[PDB]
């Protein structure tokens, strides 16, 4: 589902992340690990958390029932 | 004049008669003024015995211990290390104060 | 009250998977039966090998009441040495004639003694202190 | 012989750095028990805003109501404590929320069909598609209006992504935001983490001058050991800026010649912050805490 | 149960206290499992030292007076086994401290001698830590195990 708003160790808040980490790894074409450090997760905790989400709701809300297919 | 009394509690099941031995029972607390509170009694010295116990974790009591030698009764005790912990926070507040204004 | 005094000659220290107590084996000085197996808290105390203890076996120090921890200009028999434990004495033993041994156990920190005339002034009383110059 | 004087002569404040999130700073000679409890407080008894109670009016979208609710309360707001007061629980809802103790925030999306030129992009595609945590407006409920006119209240982060939608779907909701402590709920903490840490001690015990001196250095962080020649051999620089990996501790040419230990009443306390409150006034607030905890058993009566 | 009948029946026939040994053999079936088997390894070992802060806490920490675990109403303390340089108690000075509290004190300490699972070659030349020893209620020897 959507990206979590706070670590779940720590509690830095990662929910602003996502969007601007997939900018990174897209258009900058940096690996995942210079592109963690650069949105300021350095923590292991909070640095696994942008590092290993699967964003599913994207693969939810394909399924609309309130619009033509 | 409503004071608050359900927060201190002497119990009296383990106190001794002239008052050189008793136990005590905070409710709301844990570790934090337990540990905290249980060094500065113990500078005192004349007390012979201090130390907390959280009897279950699942609830916010904290029994505290005090055990004097004489001359000195163990509320007595209590209260001593009560206001030399409120005059070690004033120290710690008033250094960390300037050392922001000399930033 | 002295209940033994003599001067050791550390032969060995043993550290032996600890980090904190060191087992000291010492000889005599001065009579040649009498030997020393000691455990010390070496972090405290360092004991090297070939080195000159003095150990001495108090009764008290000069029917008390306990332990207080020590005051304003209290006076003591441990003042003038620098290593004093309390323990209690659990075993008498004769080697042979002549080699009488006892075991201490300080809290756990074991020693053995052997000789001969100390069975005089070598009860086996639950306090025993136990002090160490140099 | 301990005294409150004595502990005046011998306590230090060093303060590494400052930030407006962040604040690194050494508390020298002080007790574990002391340093723990300030470490205690700042995570629990600190108290800060969160949005508590969530009015659904509609939640069309594909997350749930509850999910939904959850991700609001852990959004941190940009909310001065000491200007509410405590909420007071032995009374009902219609008595219990003033203007005084809430903040009242809203959501009002609606996400509609783009016409947009061509696996497009979803944000040229759709309208209101991603529901930002700035999207949640403060309405100014009773007297907040000259008392937060200076500050409104935002989200401290303001691009928390909330939710994602498609058109047709809608969300609309009101939340009050009370404030509470760490040790209710975590999401009332004002810290991302407050932690102390031993400065490290490096004891270098034969001179381990030249050639060994060089691999000695590649044990540890650039700035901890240094050279100078033979003489001025191999020293510590900043064993503060030393983490203790044990790395020296596994090549036997210096396993007897380093031990590693801490220095007990030297805390590096690095205290962050949620963006709420500034992290060098989490600490005074953290401190008087302590000793407002001790007034309220000194000034009570002791029971039976 | 809802009567006074097995209510005297789960106080005295069938409570835990009294299952302590099991029939089959005679061999007992109560005590500690995994970690209180492993911690005194190292409380009960001869590395132990803990300061008079230390000592008194962990004697507080098991044993309450207000609860009744004591025989006494005032927990009575020992004497450091180190004087000199700084005061400190030894780990099986701990177990003689909460044996002196728990049992009654008209009757006289424990006397045992039992053994360990713990080869003496583990801890070094001439250590006598498999021989447990007890002698008038206090741990004079030995660490403490499952056995
Ligand atoms: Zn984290």
């Amino acid at each position: 589902m959507i990206v979590p708003v706070r670590c779940f160790s720590c509690g830095k808040v990662v929910g602003d992340k996502w969007e601007s980490y997939l900018n990174l790894l897209q258009e900058d074409e940096l690996d995942e690990g210079t592109a963690l450090s650069r949105l300021g997760l350095k923590r292991y905790c909070c640095r696994r958390m942008i590092l290993t989400h699967v964003d599913l709701i994207e693969k939810f809300l394909r399924y609309n029932p309130l619009e033509k297919r | 004049e409503e004071p608050d009394r359900e927060k201190i509690k002497l119990l009296t099941q383990a106190t001794s008669e002239d008052g050189t031995s008793a136990s005590f029972q905070i409710v709301e607390e844990d570790h934090t003024l337990g540990n905290a509170l249980r060094y500065v009694i113990m500078k005192n010295p004349d007390v012979e015995f201090c130390g907390y116990s959280i009897p279950h974790p699942s609830e916010n009591l904290l029994n505290i211990r005090i055990q004097t030698y004489g001359e000195t009764t163990a509320v007595d005790a209590l209260q001593k290390g009560l206001k030399d912990l409120m005059d070690l926070c004033d120290v710690v507040e008033s250094k960390f104060t300037e050392k922001i204004k000399s930033m | 009250n002295t209940l033994f005094d003599d001067i050791f000659q550390v032969s060995e220290v043993d550290p032996g998977r600890y980090n904190k107590v060191c087992r000291i084996e010492a000889a005599s000085t001065t009579q040649d039966q009498c030997k020393l197996t000691l455990d010390i808290n070496v972090e405290l105390f360092p004991v090297a090998a070939q080195d000159s203890l003095t150990v001495t076996i108090a009764s008290s120090l000069n029917a008390t009441r306990s332990w207080r921890p020590p005051q304003a200009g209290d006076r003591s028999l441990a003042d003038d040495y620098d290593y004093v434990m309390y323990g209690t004495a659990y075993k008498f033993e004769e080697v042979s004639k002549d080699l009488i041994a006892v075991y201490y156990s300080f809290g756990g920190l074991l020693m053995r003694l052997e000789g001969n005339y100390r069975n005089l002034n070598n009860l086996k009383q639950e306090n025993a202190y136990l002090l160490i110059r140099r | 012989e301990w005294n409150v004087e004595k502990f005046k002569k011998d306590f230090e404040v060093n303060i590494s750095s400052l930030d407006a999130r962040e604040a690194n700073f050494d508390l020298i000679n002080i007790d574990t028990s002391i340093a723990n409890a300030f470490r205690r407080i700042m995570i629990s008894e600190v108290p800060s805003v969160a949005a508590e109670y969530v009015y659904f009016f509609n939640n069309t979208s594909v997350i749930q109501d509850e999910v939904l609710a959850h991700r609001i309360g852990l959004v941190p707001l940009k909310v001065d404590p000491d200007m509410l007061t405590w909420v007071d629980s032995n009374l009902p809802d219609d008595e219990k929320f003033t203007d005084e103790n809430t903040i009242v925030l809203s959501l009002n999306v609606k996400c509609t069909r783009n016409p947009d030129a061509p696996s497009t992009d979803p944000k040229e595609l759709y309208n209101n598609a991603h529901v930002y945590a700035r999207d949640l407006k403060f309405e100014p409920q009773g007297r907040q209006s000259t008392t937060f006119a200076d500050c409104p209240v935002v989200p401290a982060d303001p691009d928390i992504l909330l939710a994602k939608l498609r058109p047709g779907q809608e969300i609309s909701l009101k939340a009050h935001c009370i404030l509470g402590i760490g040790g209710d709920h975590a999401k009332f903490s004002p810290v991302s983490t407050a932690s102390y840490r031993l400065l490290p001690q490096i004891n270098i015990l034969q001179p381990i001058k030249g050639e060994s001196a060089r691999r000695f250095q590649k044990c540890f962080p650039p700035g901890v050991i240094g050279i100078d020649e033979g003489s001025d051999e191999a020293y510590v620089k900043d064993a503060r800026k030393d983490t203790v990996s044990r790395e020296v501790l596994r090549y036997e040419e210096f396993a007897d010649k380093v031990k590693l230990g801490r220095v007990r009443n030297h805390f590096i306390f690095n205290v962050e912050s949620a963006g709420a409150m500034t992290p060098e006034e989490i600490f005074f607030k953290s401190v008087r805490i302590l000793k407002n905890k001790a007034e309220y058993l000194k000034n009570c009566p002791i029971t039976q | 149960p809802q009567n006074e009948n097995a209510r005297a029946e789960a106080l005295n026939l069938a409570n835990t206290d009294s299952q302590y040994l099991t029939p089959t053999s005679g061999s007992p079936v109560r005590g500690l499992i995994q970690d209180h088997i492993s911690a005194g390894v190292w409380l009960t070992s001869k590395d132990s030292f803990f300061t008079r802060e230390q000592y008194q806490q962990y004697i507080y920490g098991c044993i309450r007076p207000e609860d009744g675990h004591t025989t006494r109403s005032k927990i009575v303390t020992l004497p450091p086994t180190i004087f000199k340089p700084y005061p400190l108690w030894t780990g099986k000075q701990i177990i003689t401290t909460v044996l002196l509290n728990v049992t009654p004190p008209d009757m006289p300490g424990i006397n045992l001698i039992s053994k360990n699972k713990i080869k003496n070659e583990y801890w070094g030349k001439g250590s006598l830590e498999n021989e447990v020893l007890f002698k008038d209620g206090a741990l004079l020897c030995g660490i403490l195990d499952k056995s």
